[PDB]
């Protein structure tokens, strides 16, 4: 059993956390407002902190420090990337994994080590079929 | 060497007026059409209109290795990727960023940006030493470790009348500086804590506990 | 007493987060209703949403004689009025607010409101420090007319190897604290400055030209 | 194969590189200009500066010589109008929308727009 | 059924108002919440705050299938998603959208959205009449392929029957005065509707 | 002679982009900033950037006594005012103001302002008509007292000779099938779309004649 | 009978004075919560025509036009002048430069710009 | 002759101005933009300041120190008492006169000594009649 901690419960982001709970994993799912936990399905044992994921306090109340997967998965690169940087130079959290919209951005992620799953890197695989 | 300011509105201008009257040179970096013109306008400076967390942006204002990026924006997870940006993929060694969260600081620290003094804390220290005003009140932290705080001497407090070399003080406190009535005075041994009088005091944090026991 | 935050985007946030951490009772006045219903929701504190120069919304807020009200507005105009309507027609004896140019710091003390330490000085001193770090950048300024500045020690420095009782400085200066690779250390007189040792230096403006001329 | 890239953004002109690099003729349309500094040096292909929405835009591309429109700007309502024009207007066969909101997916296909979504892309990968 | 009127700041509101006082079920979809809360206390409907365009807020608003929405937005892009949107996913039969560009309009009425007058057309047509007064100028622009223009000489003392116009073409109305003749044979502002393919040979005559 | 199109958001645009293309000249004169400067760099017209109702700012647009002013703004107060401003202390003769409420249409009149047909009344129109296809619908409102109307039936087999109008009253065109049939004597009426202009006075008999 | 438009500062404050003179007074406002007199009140946008007509300024001896905007008050005193032939309507302008354009229509004005020259003149000498 | 120093060449603002500089007295018009100075009239012998007035900077353009009177006279309350303030307290200005909308505020004005010109409570004179 991985302590996963996945930030933001979104659209992309639930999606991660119902796998993961599913699986057995103990899940703690950070988000901005509570209403996104609604996503969060029926048979889900894990945790879910309420709190901004740019303030320092709420990375604490996660408990990274026990985490062996933390996700940056919110909407904002900036956010994910400073989600990542805590998790990684600050909780030392082994494996890290960040959701990155913009590109560009990706290198400079990887560059602090932060794994990266990127939308628009994902896609230009499937667009390639189209031709 | 240029001082590149990264946005802020109005803090951003008054920096960029003090940089200028030092005979610096200014790269203002706002996302802020509107504030892009009037800075323009007023700011005998570079303006470039833009996201400066975008590398683009940041190679149109050709930060270079030794420019200093100051990072002014409200969003703390926004300053620590655009001084990661600026550090990592422009070789900029010297960087100074507002970080709004006081607990945020240290991350700050920890990956090498050097910080402005936060100001939520200066407020603090500075609305508890209103609140409270005879009680050892924190000024601005030095080192990591190491607090400057400043005290009032009461009449009823046991301090006054007491010589500066028989105030049994602990061995990493330093009483740095007497104000007596808006007047420096440097304590010499001899030195006699007097009634209304303001005493500066430097002390390690392992060591803060005691040394206001003693002293108040 | 409560502590009555007078509007400021995220600072005046994390500011209510510092005050209800210290078990202080506040109110915020601002008047972004967005803003407003975030702090609401977040801050466990009153949250009044409209303009502070109104005595209208000043009175919803009941703002006491005892009170502390902290005005953090981008407009010093708007800032030093907030004042006054606080400290004349409510009785607030104890205000502190944000001063955005450093040139009505004065003004706002002269009128007796209680300022925080200027941001674009002390991030004018952060950044002059970093360009020229081998010479005495000026730190927080203490009481009006008494700098407290800092120099770093060059391997190519005169202090470098001379006796801190042997160095002559000026009457009105005192080298408070020696700072020795992250460590206070307390100047004695038979302390010897080394090279690489951070001495803090606190001096009335009417000497700190001959106190740089000889520590540098 | 005639290829015709609207928006070229962070998406948008990675599209338009790989199309111009394996050799086809690419036709770049963007509401502002600077985006054209995502396409790379070695580039054939032509560059309509314009408003997507504007009808006088969707001309001057020349999508009735189009084999493929990609509607790929940051707005999904333009993707959509981008690709109504392409395929009731201009008729071109092959129109390929970049849908942010998923539930939107739905009425592009239902009027025969091919759709590449983040979200859907993502599902994917926040399996693993 | 009720007139769905989808956003349009101050057109929504007099629209609005109007539906109401035509005793019909209003409901108002913005997504500006100040104008919001201000519709919600002056106008007597149902005001739905939040984006026309997500299929959630169309289905807060209960969107039926005989409800007629009003797409008043000034973002045809968006209009004709809006209006899709609630044609094929909530089966609406009746939709009438403002449309910005005259250019638009084609790919409107393809879709099968009735479509309001364009504004810029008419102002156009309304400029131009103004500049000049002394020549054809078109009104409100009926079936697609027919104009309906309006002209105020050797016209002048000539026989409403001795007129040779052209097959296509119709004198429809002249007004005397502030006052309508209707045009018999021996009938001496006159409006006209004529078909394009007609026009250029009507005006000249 | 030039357009000065004040100020108006996407409509003005459109307006410009139209104006232009038929070889006028325009002075687009608006408030926003930003708009301002998308309109500098697409339209190929003068952007004056400031408030219509300011005489200044009318003065830098050069409005002269032939010029064309079309205030196209959604406030009805600014729009009389901005018109009145044009036409006393300017001399403009040619005034075309939007008016947004229906009702405020007769000031503008009685000003001698020339406006655009109403839009929420033809929204009005054309809702209506959608919701009750088969009642006469008002089209385009003509001079002040005469409406452009439009509309199992027992009008169906009858002719247009023997159908019994009043006499302020004009079937003016059929349209069978997208198709415009001139309304001769000896013209039938079909299970057709009849366009119709009758003055008010008269409107109430026409309809209960042609249904 | 007079009809005061915006009761405001200093639109209020001619409705009690006018109220206290023993006039019919009709105060007509954006917002109720300015009502904070035998007037009648009319709640609604004087820039709406369905407002004008609610006031009834047919039976109207003097409009005042005093709400804080020039256009509107331009507005309300138009319609009262050429809609409604009030005799006497009184308008209250900010921007002395829009005075003109007011009388030109046959609008008494009250300025305040116009009114502090007066007494801006005292304070030099 | 008065040093007479008017912030603000607005609509209110210039014909102050313009009545001073015609009455022979030398006029210092700040304001926060250039183009506002356009209202100022032909016959204008006076200086013009370009600032913004809450920035000290600007104050001490003026040449405050050199004035009979100071007008606070922008659209901004905040601003126009700031500005009084500093010509007040700063300054020493014997004679500073402010522009004050809010009717409320007129008091905390007076409480620093600086007199009034308030359009609502010169309007309420007029109402009356
Ligand atoms: N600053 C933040 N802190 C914590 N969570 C956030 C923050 N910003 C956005 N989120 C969450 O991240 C999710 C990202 O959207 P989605 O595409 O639906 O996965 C949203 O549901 C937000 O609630
Ligand atoms: N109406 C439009 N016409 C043309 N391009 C547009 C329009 N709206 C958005 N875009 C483009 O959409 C692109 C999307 O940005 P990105 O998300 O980085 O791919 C931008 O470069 C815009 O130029
Ligand atoms: N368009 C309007 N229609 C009706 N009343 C208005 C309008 N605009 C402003 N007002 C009111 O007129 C008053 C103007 O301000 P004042 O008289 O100075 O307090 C305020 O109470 C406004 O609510
Ligand atoms: N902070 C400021 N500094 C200088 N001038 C100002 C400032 N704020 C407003 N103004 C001027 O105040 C005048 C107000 O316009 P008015 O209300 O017509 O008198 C304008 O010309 C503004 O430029």
């Amino acid at each position: 059993s991985k302590y996963i901690v996945i930030f933001g419960c979104g659209r992309l982001g639930s999606l991660i956390a119902n796998l993961a709970s599913s699986s057995g994993h103990s899940v703690v799912v950070v988000d901005k407002n509570e209403y996104a936990f609604h996503r969060l399905n029926s048979e889900f044992s894990g945790f879910t902190v309420v709190g901004d994921a740019a303030e320092f306090e709420t990375l604490k109340e996660c408990g990274m420090e026990k985490a062996d997967m933390v996700f940056a998965f919110t909407n904002d690169d900036s956010t994910n990337f400073f989600i990542s940087m805590n998790a990684r130079y600050m909780f030392n959290v082994e494996n890290v994994i960040a959701r990155v919209y913009d590109p560009e951005k990706i290198k400079i992620f990887e560059e602090n080590g932060i794994k990266t799953i990127c939308p628009a890197v994902l896609m230009i695989e499937k667009v390639k079929e189209f031709i | 060497m240029k001082v590149i300011i990264i946005g802020g509105e109005t803090t951003a201008y008054y920096l960029a007026r003090s940089m200028l009257s030092r005979k610096y040179g200014v790269v203002i970096i706002n996302k802020d059409r509107e504030l892009c013109e009037e800075f323009a306008k007023k700011l005998k400076a570079t303006i470039i209109h833009g996201d400066g967390s975008h590398k683009e942006i940041l190679r149109d204002a050709e930060v270079s290795k030794n420019d200093v990026v100051v990072i002014l924006t409200p969003r703390d997870e926004v300053n620590l990727f655009i001084a990661q940006l600026v550090m990592k993929d422009f070789g900029v060694k010297r960087v100074v960023s507002l970080v709004n969260d006081p607990g945020n600081m240290e991350i700050f620290k920890k990956m090498g940006i050097t910080t402005v003094l936060n100001l939520t804390t200066l407020i603090t220290n500075t609305v508890e030493a209103l609140i409270f005003p005879d009680e050892f009140s924190s000024i601005i932290p030095l080192e990591q470790g190491i607090e400057f705080l400043s005290v009032n001497v009461e009449e009823d407090s046991p301090v006054v009348g007491k010589k500066l070399k028989d105030l049994p003080l602990p061995r990493d406190s330093i009483i740095a500086a007497i104000v007596r009535g808006g007047v420096l005075v440097v304590p010499r041994g001899d030195t006699e804590i007097l009634s209304g009088d303001k005493l500066y005091v430097i002390v390690s944090a392992e060591a803060k506990e005691t040394v206001e026991e003693t002293l108040l």
